[PDB]
């Protein structure tokens, strides 16, 4: 039930990319460092935890 | 009770830790001279140097006490953990530069003493014990008085013993300031000035006056490649004191039917002094390709028009920014595979409490990654090496590698792999290395070659970020450097790697393939016939980064001893020059803009992998030599090695030129006590364990001790792995682990990876094969081929794996003999002794 | 052949990047030492009629590029520009304390010498 | 495109109350416009519809969102000023940032 989770947070970061978000500095720091943070999560908690703000960062945006 | 003495008797000789007349009134006058009848205090320069050269945690007592007694640092202090590193906590520097005053009074007091003797006639032999910390001599016994003014004193051992700390204590810093006094402003130098010979012999006089051999400022007029290396050990030290910006190519200005450039005809290397070159023309006219190609790649046109440049990110000297726009790089993350990950959990795996889990991501990094991985350079730092130790190693080392043939090679017999690689800066502009490797004509690579055979050609590499699976964080840089130095490297150095890659069952395994029996032959010979043998491995921290430049002279100097028959003193010395220029301390292009490399080695140099294995055999005949010379003599009792400690010792510090005989000796006692097998930063040996645990072999403090001291590094037990059970292969190397497995009626030994790793990589692509569904399954086909051995593991989901990847192989077959890859037998034959 | 092409492009390169060489600082510079031979460290820093600066957080900022001239090399340079990490303009009244976590760090300075 | 399809198909496969609560709460219009944070209590904008059913997103001056509860301390709307609560003579979008 962990790995589907680290695994989903791949294509996020991937279409958050698409979307563009890397041009802008202080939102592509903050989404690399939650996903990265989540690849070495060893609690699943705390990896749906910042799934939460990484799939709200896709939601905040209207494209 | 313990002290640390340098004996040398015709019964005992060492540097290590034991137990417990009239020469004085003709020395009195002499202010360095402690008073006899005194004052003296506890700890001698001796227990300095033991404590600085033989470290360990938990029972360096003695280098704490030191600390505290000499106000370097309080009580309170080593109470934080993990103090004693050089890359956490790297402050533990300045609290060792307090000492750097105190080793550079001590210096004074020693060209004072030896002053006297040779004005009373007294020959002998000065040894770190009889010195105080205060830096008075004492201990008059083997002394023996002569004529007075002809006195002579011996000062080999104690400046040999003492040189690696003289720069880790920053001793010579106060020789930056004016009036040499750490009260007063520092020295302005002239900014157009780049010589300082004289500076240097000042400083040689003024320190090392008693210093039998002769030291050369500029390594140009040196006679061989060991005066190479000693007058380069000793500009390493002297180089601290000069401005960091008189460095780096010497420019001029030329004229081109009327324009003026501003192009390098010299380099002030930090190690060799001052080179100018040879074939300089101040008037020219119609620059054909040779000098466009050796015009374009040198920092001289760059930095000159380029901007000035001040980056508070990092602390590496910086040059200028090559444009008006800062670049800021980042890496994507991973594409992912679907269709692998379904049938894998269609098929049980990734399930809860599992043994085989995803561990190996594609990790993104942000635009800020580049110059802080950049800025690791932080840890390499200018190391002096002790100089009679290195040039008995740089011998020893020299017979690992007399089974090979070298020879500078012709143009047209050059073999080229993979031609397309970043061809450096500004090259990579207009096309990859192919491009220019079929622009040039051969005659125009061989006038290249010659060329660089009498100047130097500073060139500019690009540093990049790699697209790479890990199971770390970190970024992954990528260093290409210029075809201008690829050309002639490729040139000087083809034939000898070639050789170094084909011949089988010496210590260096490079390019030997694991397949067909490959990982068992080459354990049997790291066997080889060593009684009572255990099995033991170590790791490099930061390996590319810390590895000092002395080192990486030495590992240049020992591959170019190939070169006796093909090129004189002065084009090997050109040749030499070239590459520290080129590989070691060139410009680097990160982001737009220009740095220098404080040393290092660059990762993507094809001489690499060799040059470390190299440094990695440097650092074991090292450790061994330091474990012999450390050992109580008495406390021995074989008979043989005791005369060979006493032989080492006698041909280290006592006599001057290289002793054959001795070196076929130490090199088959190695041999035969001590097997290695080196690939290019992982090692493995197979020691006899009952000399190791007495101290006649290098265990692994010796080698804790060896990289603390001499590669800044600090090395933990956690990733050095020791083996007491030999049927089960090496714990590790080169990311495989190895089992004892029954097949062909006989017991063999299979190297088999990390299945999550595996896992990892089939999961997650570079994105240069999702397009395509052949490359798909050959990258499938391949890791089926690195994953069949997990078939004969004792677990089940280990086993397991491999079943799943060739159902996929099928699979992808379906969708879309020995040629065969789909059925199980051809991935067998891959891992029979047979044959590809 | 692609020899030719790849030749023109290098001197095309060269010939266009000695238009912005000659600043008549390098002149006097190369004569006022000894056989005209001089590091090349110090060129740019002698020559340059132009500075970047590239400030990673305020605390440094604060320290470095006070006002609208600053000192650095034994010169005076004016700030002519300020951009952030995104090549978005940015002025000077911005940069505060208290707006410094709104701003994109990390920010190029562009200077003059004057 | 073709991620998207990819995207959400796996994350109705999760399954986490976090996760689904946010997206039919963000389907029918009421989205953020920053990020919730994990630790600190930082504000978050969250903009709503005219009365997009509000009585699942507060209760007693008590936010519920992605399974978790805020403190509203300052709601402004589309009119820049603090509304208070007829229902038909409002604006459309209603910040209601809390900490
Ligand atoms: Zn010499
Ligand atoms: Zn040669």
């Amino acid at each position: 039930k962990m790995s589907d989770v680290k695994c989903t947070s791949v294509v996020l970061l991937s279409v958050l990319q698409q979307l563009r978000v890397e041009s802008s500095s202080k939102l592509w720091a903050q989404c690399v460092q939650l996903h990265n943070d989540i690849l070495l999560a060893k609690d699943t908690t705390e990896a749906f935890e910042k799934m939460v703000s990484l799939l709200s960062v896709l939601l905040s945006m209207q494209g | 009770v313990y002290r640390a003495f340098d004996i040398y008797n015709d019964k005992v000789a060492g540097f290590a830790k034991f137990l417990k007349e009239t020469i004085y009134n003709l020395l009195k006058d002499c202010p360095a001279v402690a008073k006899h009848d005194q004052r003296l205090t506890k700890y001698t320069m001796a227990d300095l140097v033991y404590a600085l050269r033989h470290f360990d945690e938990g029972n360096c007592d003695t280098l704490k006490e030191i600390l505290v007694t000499y106000n370097c640092c309080d009580d309170d202090y080593f109470n934080k953990k993990d103090w004693y590193d050089f890359v956490e906590n790297p402050d533990i520097l300045r609290v060792y530069a307090n000492l750097g005053e105190r080793v550079r009074q001590a210096l004074l007091k020693t060209v004072q003493f030896c002053d006297a003797m040779r004005n009373a006639g007294i020959v002998g032999v000065l040894t770190l014990d009889n010195q105080d910390l205060n830096g008075n001599w004492y201990d008059f016994g083997d002394f023996i008085q002569t004529t007075p003014g002809s006195g002579v004193p011996v000062v080999d051992s104690y400046y040999s013993l003492l040189m690696p700390i003289l720069t880790l204590t920053r001793a010579l810093t106060a020789e930056s300031h004016v009036d040499t006094d750490l009260t007063k402003p520092y020295i302005k130098w002239d900014l157009l000035k780049y010589d300082f010979t004289e500076e240097r012999l000042k400083l040689f006089d003024r320190y090392f006056k008693y210093w039998d051999q002769t030291y050369h400022p500029n390594c140009v007029n040196c006679l061989d490649d060991r005066c190479i290396l000693h007058c380069a050990n000793f500009n390493v030290l002297f180089s601290t004191v000069f401005p960091p910006t008189s460095f780096g190519p010497l420019v001029r200005k030329i004229f081109v039917d009327g324009v003026p450039f501003v192009v390098s005809t010299g380099y002030h290397f930090r190690e060799l002094g001052v080179v100018h070159n040879q074939d300089v023309n101040l008037h020219s006219s119609r620059l054909s390709f040779k000098e466009l190609l050796v015009y374009a790649a040198d920092p001289a046109m760059h930095a000159a028009s380029g901007n000035l440049l001040l980056d508070k990110r990092t602390t590496c000297f910086s040059v200028a920014a090559l444009t008006n726009n800062v670049a800021f790089q980042t890496v994507k993350p991973g594409n992912f595979n679907k269709d692998f990950y379904d049938f894998a959990v269609s098929k049980g795996f990734f399930k809860e409490g599992s043994s085989v889990e995803l561990k190996h991501f594609f990790f993104a990094q942000d635009g800020n990654a580049a110059i802080s991985d950049y800025d690791y350079y932080r840890y390499n730092l200018p190391t002096m090496c002790d100089i009679r130790q290195l040039l008995f190693v740089v011998e020893v080392v020299d017979k690992y590698f007399d089974c090979y043939d070298g020879g500078c090679i012709n143009a047209n017999q050059v073999i080229v792999n993979n031609l397309d690689k970043s061809a450096g800066f500004p090259f990579n502009k207009w096309g990859k290395a192919r491009l220019y490797y079929d622009s040039m004509s051969y005659e125009d690579q061989d006038a290249l070659f010659a060329y660089t055979k009498r100047n130097v050609i500073p060139t500019i590499t690009q540093m990049n970020l790699k697209y790479a699976i890990s199971a770390k964080n970190r970024a992954r840089t990528v260093a290409g450097v210029s075809i201008c130095s690829t050309m002639t490297n490729r040139q000087f150095h083809q034939k000898l790697l070639k050789s170094i890659a084909a011949t089988r069952g010496a210590t260096v395994v490079i390019g030997t393939s694991k397949f067909y029996g490959g990982w068992h032959n080459m354990l049997k010979t790291v066997y080889s016939d060593v009684e009572n043998p255990h099995l033991m491995g170590w790791d490099y921290p930061k390996c590319d980064r810390a590895m000092p430049n002395m080192l990486r002279i030495m590992a240049s100097l020992v591959l170019a001893r190939k070169h006796t028959t093909c090129c004189s003193l002065s084009h090997r010395f050109y040749r030499l020059a070239n590459e520290c220029a080129q590989v070691l301390s060139e410009m680097v292009m990160c982001g737009g803009s220009l740095y220098v490399k404080p040393g290092g080695t660059s990762s993507g140099d094809a001489t690499t992998a060799y040059a470390n294995s190299v440094f990695n055999i440097c650092q074991a005949v090292t450790a061994n030599v330091n474990a012999l010379l450390s050992t109580d003599g008495n406390k021995i009792a074989d008979k043989y090695v005791r005369n060979l400690q006493h032989r080492l010792y006698e041909c280290l510090y006592r006599n001057r030129d290289v002793d054959t005989d001795f070196v076929n000796e130490f090199y088959a006692y190695l041999r035969k006590h001590f097997s290695m097998m080196i690939l290019s930063d992982d090692a493995v040996v197979c020691f006899n364990s009952t000399y190791a645990s007495q101290g006649l072999v290098a265990s692994i403090k010796n080698f804790k001790s060896v990289l603390y001291y001499q590669n800044n590094v600090f090395m933990s037990e956690a990733k050095c792995w020791t083996e007491t059970d030999l049927t089960k292969g090496p714990h590790e190397f080169c990311s495989q682990h190895t089992m004892l497995v029954k097949q062909g009626d006989d017991y063999v030994y299979l190297p088999y990876p990390d299945p999550s790793r595996i896992l990892g990589a089939g999961c997650f692509v570079d994105d240069i094969v999702k397009t395509d569904g052949t490359l798909m399954i050959e990258r499938f086909v391949s890791l089926a081929i690195d994953a069949y051995p997990l078939t004969k593991h004792p677990n089940q989901e280990y086993a397991d794996v491999f079943h799943l990847y060739l159902q996929y192989i099928r699979k992808l077959h379906d969708e879309l003999n020995t040629s065969r890859y789909w059925e199980p037998e051809f991935y067998e034959a891959m891992y029979t002794p047979h044959t590809q | 052949d692609k020899r030719a092409k790849v030749t023109s492009a290098m001197q095309t390169m060269l010939f266009t990047m000695l238009r912005k060489l000659d600043n008549d600082a390098l002149n006097n510079i190369i004569n006022n030492a000894r056989d005209g031979c001089v590091p090349l460290n110090i060129i740019p820093l002698t020559t340059a009629a132009k500075l970047m600066v590239v400030i990673p957080d305020y605390n440094t900022y604060k320290n470095t590029c006070d006002g609208t001239t600053f000192t650095y090399a034994s010169a005076l340079w004016e700030i002519q520009q300020v951009v952030d990490a995104d090549s978005k303009i940015v002025q000077l009244s911005e940069i505060s304390m208290d707006n410094s976590p709104n701003l994109a760090w990390p920010l190029i300075v562009t200077a003059l010498r004057a």
